[PDB]
């Protein structure tokens, strides 16, 4: 009887209810997360159902600020929300200090709203964990990763989704440390064309983004010429 | 705040919360209650008087107003809420018309608030059932009656409590236009309709009557003693 | 503004002007400053117009209802008590009103006066506006209850006739209604100008 | 602080027979300086309601868009539009709720009703409204109702037979009361419109006036 | 066990489902649509021959064109009667003309379902209604009759019947009906069903009858004319 | 707010062929006192909307600061919509009336200018909820100084170019030098078209002839 | 936002079965004593750490509420921490409002107050802890014990925690009406020694006296003479 | 949370009240408490339930509680309710008195409280108060009385009642000694230490297992005054000399 | 069996079981189907047969001049979401004097949405939706789920036994863009006789156009207002 509130630790001490909105997380499709010495570079393998829709529905990137990429893996109603969240978060630092908010509080304000909703029996634990990334003349690159139960630490490369085993296990024979986001896009959709499973899914769609000098700070979109060139590549390494 | 659904529906649509309070009213004294010519009466039983108490601070027969007047079976602490809140809403009406109530108005009244009490969160309905008596401007006597779930009627002659099965299909044969013609006629009705439920024997009842004038008179036990001899 | 209402054997008599001004300019010359309520009952205007339509229509509003929840219509005493106590929750925020009710019920003809003080009076003949003080003076000294209905229709033309001769805020056409039994009628809708004529040479 | 300005502006309407018409004039003012020389005063609410407001140009901008609002949620509502009476009706209580700090604007409602006759509605600030058949708001108003009294409500002149009017006298009676409005008050006279409720539809037109 | 707002496994909100179901046991109504009015019909189900019988009202007046007929929880349907009289004195005082049938059936509709138990309102429902309704009435359009639910659902008829025998009062009323109807063989029709299937006799008083037309008012069938009629027929 | 404290002076605007030129001093006057001497009174929103106010300076900022973040959070999901000239006058006509309505007025009065769809826009917000367009516009002590010059020019030819309307806009801004009391002689020019916004840095009059 | 409804109903018997079990939790803390003279009152408890590593010093038992009252307590420590900043708050006020030190009668029944009010409100539990309140005003000794229902008594001499039974069953003995304070502490000691399976020590016990100047716990040093004899 | 909710205000399927039910049967194990009614003032007389050696009798009694000048009670069942109830009792006499300048008579003091022990068996999700009460006063209207009060929140007038454990008995030898209308104060005294006698298991009182206290007007005033020792001592030497020469 | 009654309670598979249920009970309805092409968009229904003597029902709502939706599911919760989105495009008008975009639109419906999935004593709203607009980027079909997650598509259809409208729709799509008006309504109006079973084809009083483009605000076709689109499904 142990299973169906937030306010009850199990005998041994666990919440199962934040150990079953895990496995919500354990099995969704793969996003990856790879840092660089010029900057950060997302990649997610968005699942296309049926010809029906367009393409283009279903985004798992966002924009939280002007210098913030926001790459997610779950419920996405639940993402949805959780961006609104860090929208909020960051506007409000921005108008009370004047200058732009850095990863390091946005991930910490934003972990302590997901944890949250893990002590209570009148709500339930978010459904999806997600990936954040920036870049600053500052600090350089970042990159961090929330769970369900709000934990978030620092990372060089995360592989939050399904094929997290798989997909941690081919990037870290990567030496990313030298890197360039030029050189590490290229090894983003091989890895993912790797670990992609082509029974059970038959089709998927690859979408890119970067935020580093070469944009100035500002996170963007990967433009189309680099996408078809990255994706070529890919099959040809594959065989 | 207490919000919680305690009266629901259940399957085949009933209302166990309601069916529950009036399987309580089931369980009080009995009253009965008839409309005269230019008289109205009521009649509460007693259990049992126990030779020691004050019959003064017991008694089931209020007065709402000049004109209307009631009694109940139940449970006499809702009861006792349920008259000081139609006694206040007398007065508001005095004050806001100018005018006194009608024994429909306050009806109405006293059965809107015994709904309310059904589906709102947090609450248990009442369980007292009432019967509602008075004389307007026109010069017309009424009677009227209440149940736990809000809804009311207005009856020639009826009964409620225990026991009020058999007094129904007692006074539903003897109700005629005959024994309606004077004071003296109605009263002695009422008595032996009561006294066939009273399995005690001799008076364990109040009774109460109403006329245009002389308002809520209470007859004394010695005159309530007199009509018992009479009848036999 | 000048209107009256009395009091006499068949029922109640009402009459007005009907001219509206904005300090010394004569914006609007033909007004109705008697305000139908409904089949049964009728008050009438002076103080600050918005408010008198304003507060007259809620009263409307809250009679109808009262008949439909209740199966029988509201009386005289009862309606000028809803007014009154609707009016004196603003008691002192720069309301401006007066009027008159009359009408019919179980007790004969009725005739109350509620203010924008909060009193409210039952008479026989009232006078309100700024030719009060004119029409009273033709009032109490043709007034007798002794009158049937064209003895009180010519009184009436007569009094708010002098008051709009004298008087600089009041002019136009004078409205004449009756209460009766079974409702209201309208009588007469002459003019200042075509009685003057009539009432001299 | 005073939240009140004075802006100028004349509005005038007249009811026919078959048509309605709401005129203004186009000169924006403040104090003894000129805004604009092109801004209108008359508001197409439907296909049949023409509405016209003067005084305080900030209250006039909110009053027609709440209008516009308002005409909206009614036709998603009852599944059809609004009538002329019925807007009337809903302008006097949308300008009482606002009583202790109100809209300084003079309203002139003008359509056609479903009898399909002309049907002007003049206001004051806080709500009183009565159905006229002309009626002359503004800086100019009591310079111009006199006119009108002579003209349409044919007062004051025996030895005349008093025929309906036309739209063609109606349009050349607004057209001169205007220019000999703009001859004499300093707050008219850049350009005149001249809207035209009628059966088939609302027409415009445009006439110059004398500038400053 | 389960809270007020539960889906099932076929996603059905059980409180509305047996909310429903209290309505298979209530006293059966009738309305009629024609192109000369509307009328309504109603078993009052006497219990003793102790009670008035001009106690029972099932059928009320909601404005001077409007009318309607209930069935289920009588003591329910009171609240829906007053804000429906409420809402259409709202509508008269702002706009100055009268409402619409389909605009007061859609308002009152939209009370339905506003129930629950956290986060509701300071005082709200905690249960579903248990009445079902029929409207009638004229306006700008001609008469009409409308239908509402407990789940909300209203729907505009010609010829409905509600109540605990409607199973086998629509299986005659859709042989009886046609769109060439007067008012008069309407009324006929509509007193033949009931006494097919009440269980008393249908006598001049444990019925009801009223009609709007598009000349008069709502008005209520006497115990003279309502005689005479049902001796004619 | 109840009493500015620091205010700006006249800001000037003129629309021409393919685009709309503002511009404005950079004096913070302290009630006859010139404190703050080298201040930016012109804003640029977007790509296509610039802004100049004058009045209490503390509000221009505040109104700045919430004004960027709109902007910023719009742009943010990039979805093929940006906000408009027009949409941005209407959103400060309608805070500056819930400012007034309430008795705690913003103090200013702004300017709009843009270039979106092939053709210009420019628009004028007073304070107490006053707005409209024109070709022209000048706030404070301009509105008496300037606008007959450019009233002068707009009347003879009604499209100039961008040589000519910046030439009018610098022999407007010497007059104000010479009959205003609270101005200065250094000022800043703003000039949108198909490309963008461009702002020029301290400009000065130096074209003066006293001879005395 | 919070539980509405109560956690301690009736039984079919007319029992409050979560007052008698936090009664039961009660009655297996430290064993407490306390014993009013002629002139004063000695509150005596057991002060015995887990292991040495344990700082004695930072934590105490017998503490003060006003410059004439204090109390000790058996149950549950983080409880008795929430009473007795009440208790300091409570008394507070009375001095605010009459400029005169609070009585220690008046003091018990507003803390058994808070006390019964945590019994019915929705969504607690009782406290799991009883107290001893000592005082002095008017020339007079005062000594009380509250429950953790809320019901609060009048002793001469008491006993809580562990071993209660034989506690009293000892202390009624002795007890003699004309004791001195100091003859007082002895028996004090002495019922506390009866069962501590160990040693006595200066730092295994607490110790607080209340006289006509005011209440103090004592320091080791004299807890040291007190324990020579 | 619904799986925690215990419903304590909700019918049976008979029309019950349980938690009513189970408070009743809780007053019905408390110590024994009595009232008698006479011709010159009220009487009540208590058991003491407490009789440690180790006690203390600060208090003027143990439950009595003096209400205002001219009323006082008596509980049994729970003190922590009881503590409650006497404080919202003395705070409703007050409140009467600072509106109409006059004291409060019994029966509306009486149907005060009454009312607040009635709202918490309909709405609210709490548990109703375990106590019952009687009173004795004395007003303009009708003089002595004495009132009683139960958890669910009804009340009545008597003229010798009794409540707490063995009241059944108690009432039954209340009823055969009992007469209307000739019973003074100390006919009274004599009844009610001849019951207490009786319906207390133990062998014989003890002028300390007892407390009593009576009511009377002298010179237009008021006087509650709870008897002594020395005088409850009498009393019993009374009863026991009377008794013994019968048989 | 105890995890199928509260929305707050996870499976020990990471589900949420009444939000299923929520979502059974869209498919209860009858079906529906959109589409678009180059310049128009299009929506097409079929009203339900309820009984021998009542009107069917009203399945398409006006939300704006150039929004339109389609409903099925729960009507209630229908008219409730239809209100909350004309208030939506009401109050944008009123501070931008422009219309509103319909992805933002449907975001502020998707948020809305998701808030009572989470709390406790409370459910989702149990009701699809299918949206048509026109804006400056063109038409949009976007569709929405009682879990609040929307989509973006070509051509959708809600409703029970819309498996078969599926196949057709995505079979012959290749030239839905190309084709014109009275072209694409047709292929809608084909993929809507699909569903229906053997016994019946579509008459004249059983099925809704809506329509809204380029030059032309959302309309609503009545009874025999569409008969100029059935004369030649052969």
């Amino acid at each position: 009887g142990y299973d169906l509130s937030a306010s009850t630790f199990s005998p041994d001490g666990r919440v199962f209810q934040v150990e079953y909105a895990m496995k919500a997380v354990e099995n969704s499709s793969t996003a990856i997360g790879i840092r660089c010495k010029d900057g950060v570079v997302f990649g997610v393998e968005k699942l296309v159902l049926s010809k029906l829709y367009e393409e283009g529905s279903n985004k798992r990137l966002f924009n939280v600020d002007r210098h913030v990429g926001m790459a997610v893996a779950g419920l996405l109603a639940d993402a949805r929300s959780l961006a609104d969240i860090a929208r909020e978060e960051a506007s409000n630092f921005r108008s009370n200090f004047g200058y732009n908010i850095p990863l390091k509080h946005l991930a910490d304000r934003v972990a302590m709203y997901v944890h949250a909703y893990t002590l209570y029996s009148a709500v339930r634990p978010f459904g999806c964990s997600f990936m954040l990334g920036s870049y600053s003349v500052n600090d350089g690159a970042q990159l961090y990763m929330i769970d369900p139960s709000g934990v978030s630490y620092g990372y060089w490369g995360c592989a939050i989704g399904k094929a997290r085993q798989a997909a941690k296990t081919e990037i870290e024979k990567l030496q990313m440390k030298e890197m360039t986001c030029r050189d590490v896009v290229k090894e983003v959709a091989k890895i993912i064309y790797i670990v992609h499973d082509e029974v059970k899914d038959k089709a998927f769609e690859l979408e890119l983004s970067w935020v580093g000098e070469l944009t100035k700070g500002r996170h963007e979109i990967v433009p189309k010429d680099v996408r078809e060139e990255a994706e070529k590549y890919a099959k040809e390494s594959l065989k | 705040s207490y919000d919680r659904a305690i009266t629901v529906f259940s399957p085949d649509g009933h209302l166990f919360q309601v069916e529950y309070a009036q399987e309580a009213v089931k369980k009080g004294s009995t009253a009965v209650g008839v409309r005269g010519r230019d008289i109205v009466v009521l009649g509460v039983e007693k259990k049992s008087v126990a030779k020691l108490q004050d019959e003064r601070t017991v008694r089931k027969i209020c007065a709402l107003d000049d004109n209307v007047c009631m009694a109940f079976a139940g449970l006499t602490a809702d009861a006792r809420i349920v008259i000081n809140r139609a006694r206040v809403e007398c007065q508001s009406h005095r004050l806001t018309v100018g005018d006194p109530v009608t024994v429909e108005y306050i009806t109405r009244y006293i059965a809107s608030l015994k709904q309310r009490y059904t589906q709102s969160n947090g609450r248990r309905p009442f369980g007292i059932s009432a019967l509602i008596v008075g004389f307007d401007f026109d010069g017309t006597p009424r009677l009227y009656q209440t149940d736990p779930s809000g809804t009311y009627h207005a009856w020639k002659a009826n009964a409620i409590g225990r026991g009020a099965k058999s007094v129904r299909e007692f006074l539903e044969k003897n109700y005629t236009d005959d024994a309606i013609e004077t004071d003296d006629l109605t009263i002695k009705l009422v008595i032996k309709a009561l006294l066939e439920v009273v399995q005690s024997g001799g008076k364990n009842i109040e009774l109460a009557v109403m006329r245009r004038d002389q308002p809520l008179k209470i007859l004394s036990p010695e005159e309530i003693e007199k009509y018992v001899a009479e009848i036999e | 503004t000048t209107t009256l209402a009395f009091k006499f054997q068949h029922g109640v008599i009402v009459a007005a002007d009907s001219r509206a001004t904005a300090g010394p300019y004569i914006a609007s010359q033909t007004v109705k400053k008697v305000i139908e309520i409904n089949p049964y009952l009728l008050g009438t205007m002076a103080g600050g117009a918005a408010d008198c339509s304003f507060w007259e229509r809620l009263l409307a509003r809250q009679c109808r209802i009262y008949e439909l929840r209740n199966k029988e219509r509201i009386s005289v005493a009862a309606a000028s008590k809803l007014l009154a106590n609707m009016v004196y929750q603003y008691k002192g925020m720069g309301l401006s009103m007066g009027t008159m009710i009359c009408g019919w019920d179980k007790r004969g003809p009725g005739l109350y006066y509620v203010d924008s003080e909060g009193n409210r009076i039952s008479g026989t003949a009232f006078s309100v506006g700024s030719g009060s003080v004119y029409a009273f003076g033709v009032m109490d000294r043709g007034y007798s209850y002794d009158l049937q209905v064209e003895e009180a229709y010519d009184l009436a033309r007569r009094a708010i006739y002098q008051a709009t001769y004298r008087d600089a805020y009041s002019g136009g056409a004078v409205n004449l209604y009756h209460v009766r039994e079974d409702g209201w009628i309208r009588v007469s809708s002459d003019n200042v100008a075509d009685l003057h004529d009539k009432y001299t040479s | 602080f005073s939240p009140y300005a004075f802006n100028g502006g004349t509005v005038l309407a007249i009811a026919g027979e078959d048509f309605s018409i709401v005129a203004s004039d186009t000169r924006l003012s403040e104090g003894f300086s000129i805004h604009t020389r092109d801004s209108p005063k008359c508001y197409k609410l439907t296909d049949k309601t023409v509405i016209g407001c003067s005084g305080f140009h900030g209250d006039c901008l909110t009053l027609t868009k709440i209008i516009e609002a308002r005409l909206k949620m009614y036709k998603h509502s009852n599944n059809k539009a609004m009538t002329t009476g019925a807007i009337a009706a809903m302008l006097s209580t949308i300008l009482y709720s606002r009583r202790f700090f109100p809209y300084y604007v003079y309203n002139i409602i003008e359509g056609l009703d479903e009898e399909g006759k002309g049907a002007v509605y003049s206001f004051d600030p806080v709500g009183s409204y009565q159905r006229d058949s002309f009626k002359a708001g503004g800086s100019a108003s009591a310079m111009l109702q006199p006119l009108l009294d002579n003209q349409v409500g044919f007062k004051n002149m025996q030895n005349v037979e008093h025929v309906p009017l036309t739209l063609d006298r109606a349009m050349r009676l607004v057209k001169d009361v205007f220019i000999s409005a703009a001859e004499r008050d300093v707050y008219t006279g850049d350009a005149l419109r001249i809207c035209i409720v009628t059966k088939e539809g609302i027409r415009e037109e445009t006439v110059p006036l004398r500038k400053d | 066990d389960r809270g007020v707002n539960t889906f099932s496994p076929e996603g059905r909100l059980f409180q509305v489902e047996y909310a429903i179901e209290g309505h298979k046991l209530g006293s059966t109504a009738i309305g009629i649509q024609t192109s000369e009015g509307v009328c309504l019909a109603v078993e009052k189900r006497i219990t003793s021959p102790l009670m008035e019988p001009s106690s029972i009202e099932k059928i009320v007046e909601i404005d001077a064109h409007i009318g309607c007929a209930m069935s289920g929880l009588i003591a329910d349907a009171k609240t829906l009667i007053d804000k429906a009289r409420v809402e259409t004195q709202n509508h008269w005082f702002t706009y100055n003309e009268t409402m619409t049938v389909e605009s007061v059936t859609q308002a009152v509709s939209n009370l339905a379902l506003q129930f629950g138990e956290e986060d509701a309102d300071p005082g709200a429902m905690s249960r579903p209604f248990g009445v079902a309704l029929l409207f009638g009435g004229v306006d700008e359009k001609g008469p009409q009759l409308f239908h509402m639910d407990p789940s909300g659902t209203f729907v505009q008829c010609d010829a409905r019947a509600i109540g605990s025998a409607s199973e086998g009062a629509q299986s005659s009323l859709q042989e009886v009906y046609h769109k060439s109807t007067t008012l008069k063989e309407a009324i006929k029709s509509s007193l033949i069903i009931l006494k097919q299937v009440m269980e008393e006799k249908l006598n001049a008083t444990n019925i009801e009858l009223a009609t709007v037309q598009p000349g008069q008012n709502f008005h209520m069938f006497t115990k003279e004319e309502l005689e005479e009629v049902i001796k004619d027929i | 707010t109840q009493n500015p404290m620091v205010t700006g002076t006249s800001v000037l605007g003129v629309k021409f062929d393919c685009g709309v030129v503002i511009a404005a001093d950079m004096l913070g006057s302290y009630g006859s006192l010139a404190r703050f001497r080298n201040i930016s009174r012109i804003m640029r929103v977007n790509d296509s909307t610039m802004l100049g106010a004058s009045g209490d300076y503390a509000d221009f900022q505040y109104l700045k600061q919430v004004l960027g973040q709109m902007v910023i959070d719009e742009e943010l999901f990039g979805d093929g919509h940006s906000y408009s000239p027009r949409a941005i006058h209407s959103w400060l006509t309608r805070a500056m009336y819930s400012r007034r309505s309430k008795m705690n007025p913003l103090w200013n009065t702004k300017v709009i200018g843009g270039y979106a769809g092939g053709e210009s826009f420019l628009g004028y917000v007073d304070m107490l909820g006053v707005a409209y367009e024109a070709p022209s516009l000048a706030t404070g002590y301009g509105a008496y100084l300037a606008q007959p010059l450019l009233r002068e020019v707009l009347e003879k030819q009604p499209v100039l170019s961008q040589t000519e309307a910046r030439e009018l806009v610098e022999r407007c801004m010497r007059v104000l030098y010479y009959r205003d009391a609270r101005s200065y002689n250094r000022f800043q020019v703003a000039t949108v078209t198909e490309k963008g916004v461009e702002i020029e840095g301290p400009l000065s009059a130096q074209t003066n002839w006293d001879i005395a | 936002r919070g539980y509405s409804f109560s956690l301690t109903t009736f039984s079919p018997s007319g029992k409050l079965v979560q007052i008698e079990y936090a009664l039961a939790a009660v009655a297996g803390g430290a064993p407490s004593v306390g014993i009013k003279a002629a002139n004063g009152v000695v509150l005596a408890t057991e002060k015995k750490q887990k292991s040495i590593l344990y700082d004695e010093r930072s934590v105490h038992k017998v503490e003060p509420i006003t410059k004439h009252i204090g109390l000790v307590y058996s149950g549950m420590g983080p409880d008795y921490r929430v009473l007795v900043h009440r208790a300091r708050k409570l008394a507070q006020q009375y001095y605010l409002v009459y400029q005169e030190p609070i009585p220690t009668a008046q003091l018990v029944q507003r803390v058994a107050s808070v006390m019964q009010e945590y019994t019915q409100s929705g969504g607690v539990r009782p406290f799991g802890v009883s107290l001893l309140i000592c005082g002095w005003n008017e020339g007079r000794p005062y000594l009380f014990q509250s429950d953790p229902s809320g019901a609060y008594f009048a002793w001469k001499a008491t006993a809580m925690g562990k071993n209660y039974v034989n506690g009293k069953t000892f202390l009624e003995k002795r007890y003699n009406e004309d004791l001195e304070l100091e003859d007082a502490i002895h028996t004090a000691i002495l019922t506390l020694k009866e069962s501590f399976e160990g040693q006595m020590t200066e730092d295994n016990i607490e110790v607080g006296i209340c006289n006509e100047a005011g209440f103090r716990r004592l320091t080791p040093t004299e807890v040291r003479d007190y324990l020579a004899a | 949370s619904r799986r925690y909710d215990s419903r304590t205000t909700i019918f049976s399927p008979e029309g019950r009240l349980y938690q009513v039910e189970y408070a009743m049967e809780a007053i019905g194990h408390a110590g024994t408490c009595l009232g008698i009614l006479a011709n010159d003032g009220v009487l009540l007389a208590a058991e003491r339930r407490n009789i440690h050696k180790l006690l203390d009798e600060v208090f003027f009694s143990e439950k009595i509680y003096k209400l205002n000048e001219d009323m006082a009670c008596s509980v049994a069942g729970i003190t922590s309710d009881a503590n409650v109830l006497t404080n919202e009792l003395r705070l409703i006499a007050q409140r009467y008195l600072l509106q109409y300048q006059e004291p409060i008579p019994c029966e509306q003091l009486v149907t005060a409280l009454c009312d607040i022990k009635q709202a918490y068996t309909q709405f609210g999700g709490k548990r109703p108060f375990g106590v019952s009460l009687l009173y004795i006063g004395w007003d303009k209207h009708y003089g002595f009385q004495l009132y009683q009060s139960d958890p669910s929140g009804n009340y009545g007038g008597w003229k010798a009642t009794c409540i707490g454990n063995n009241s059944a008995a108690a009432v039954s030898m209340l009823k055969q000694d009992y007469k209307e209308g000739e019973m003074t104060l100390k006919s009274a005294l004599a009844l009610a230490v001849k019951v207490l006698n009786k319906t207390m298991d133990v062998s014989k009182l003890s002028a300390e297992k007892v407390e009593i206290a009576t009511l009377t007007r002298e010179n237009g005033k008021t006087v509650i005054r709870v008897l002594k020792q020395k005088e409850v001592e009498q009393l019993i030497k009374k009863h026991e000399e009377e008794e013994a020469k019968a048989e | 069996n105890q995890y199928d009654n509260d929305v707050t309670v996870w499976s020990p598979q990471g589900r949420i079981h009444q939000i299923e249920y929520a979502m059974e009970a869209v498919k209860q309805g009858s079906a529906t189907v959109g589409l678009k092409s180059k310049t128009h968009a299009v929506l097409v229904a079929l009203k339900r047969a309820q009984s021998e003597l009542a009107a069917h029902q009203k399945k398409i709502l006006h939300v704006d001049n150039h929004i339109g939706i389609s409903i099925a599911g729960l009507t209630a919760d229908a008219r409730l979401l239809c209100n909350f989105m004309r208030q939506e495009c009401l109050d944008s008008r009123f501070v931008f004097d422009r219309p509103l975009p319909v992805s933002r639109l449907v975001s502020l419906i998707g948020s809305k949405t998701q808030i009572p999935t989470q709390r406790y004593g409370r459910r989702p709203y149990g009701v699809g939706l299918l949206i048509a607009g026109y804006d400056d980027m063109g038409p949009h079909v976007f569709q929405t789920c009682p879990s609040a997650n929307y989509f973006d598509c070509r051509a959708m259809s809600i409703g029970a036994r819309s498996q078969s409208a599926r196949t057709y729709l995505e079979r012959h799509m290749s030239e839905f863009m190309q084709c014109n008006l009275d072209e694409l309504v047709k292929h809608g109006l084909r993929a809507l006789r699909e569903t229906l079973p053997a016994e019946q084809d579509l008459t004249t009083k059983n099925v809704s156009i809506g329509i809204v483009g380029k030059d032309l605000e959302f309309t609503i076709y009545d009874d025999d207002d569409v008969s100029p689109f059935l004369d030649g499904l052969e």
